[PDB]
């Protein structure tokens, strides 16, 4: 943002962008079956109870 | 690296790494769903058995 | 400068330790061509740097089209060379008495 | 389609691929993990039958 004017600017931008908002979605997914795991864990232990 | 510009080859390899990491993200996904689906299966199959 | 070094031999001063004014090139309408890579040309005020080298030399008119980093050329592969991840301006202005 | 030749659109079709498609595999991804809570739903439904 310090060194370019807009139509340079927003294309190295959108270089960063597609590739943060994938690592992003990435972490979204991981956690989404993570999570999956840990509820069947978590029925489990109720059942348990 | 046959008959391109190494200045510029790279370009041409830009959306060669994305798209075949693209589809690599889909080997990950369609493996850990079913992983899951398995283990839960699998721990009922230990409680089968 | 009274004269300048070849494209064959350049010259390199070494510029470290001032104040720059940049605007003062930037709004002189004495340049052919002002082309600023990795920096956009008018911001060149507010980023403040380690170091400056001033690189002069002389050139065939229509090599300046060839004198754009990663662009080949004969000055580019045998003369005087760019790398592709230049950052920096380059500046040519006409010289038919200079 | 209508206002630009075959080359630089091209680059505009390609940007439009590229997060259409994702969007669509960000719903299946979507459709797949709830799907398998329905898949952990069901077992539990059907034992309880």
């Amino acid at each position: 943002l310090s060194r370019l004017d807009k139509v340079e600017a927003e294309v190295q931008i959108d270089r960063l962008i597609t590739g943060r908002l994938q690592s992003l979605q990435t972490y979204v997914t991981q956690q989404l079956i993570r999570a999956a795991e840990i509820r069947a864990s978590a029925n489990l232990a109720a059942t348990k109870m | 690296l046959s008959r391109l510009d190494p200045p510029e080859a790279e370009v041409q390899i830009d959306r060669l790494i994305t798209g075949r990491l693209q589809s690599l993200q889909t080997y990950v996904t369609q493996q850990l769903i079913r992983a899951a689906e398995i283990r839960a299966s699998a721990n009922l199959a230990a409680t089968k058995m | 400068a009274t004269r300048f070094a070849s494209v064959y031999a350049w010259n390199r001063k070494r510029i470290s330790n001032c104040v720059a004014d940049y605007s003062v090139l930037y709004n002189s309408a004495s340049f052919s061509t002002f082309k600023c890579y990795g920096v956009s040309p008018t911001k060149l005020n507010d980023l403040c740097f380690t170091n400056v080298y001033a690189d002069s030399f002389v050139i065939r008119g229509d090599e300046v089209r060839q004198i754009a980093p990663g662009q080949t050329g004969k000055i580019a592969d045998y003369n005087y060379k760019l790398p592709d991840d230049f950052t920096g301006c380059v500046i040519a202005w006409n010289s038919n008495n200079l």
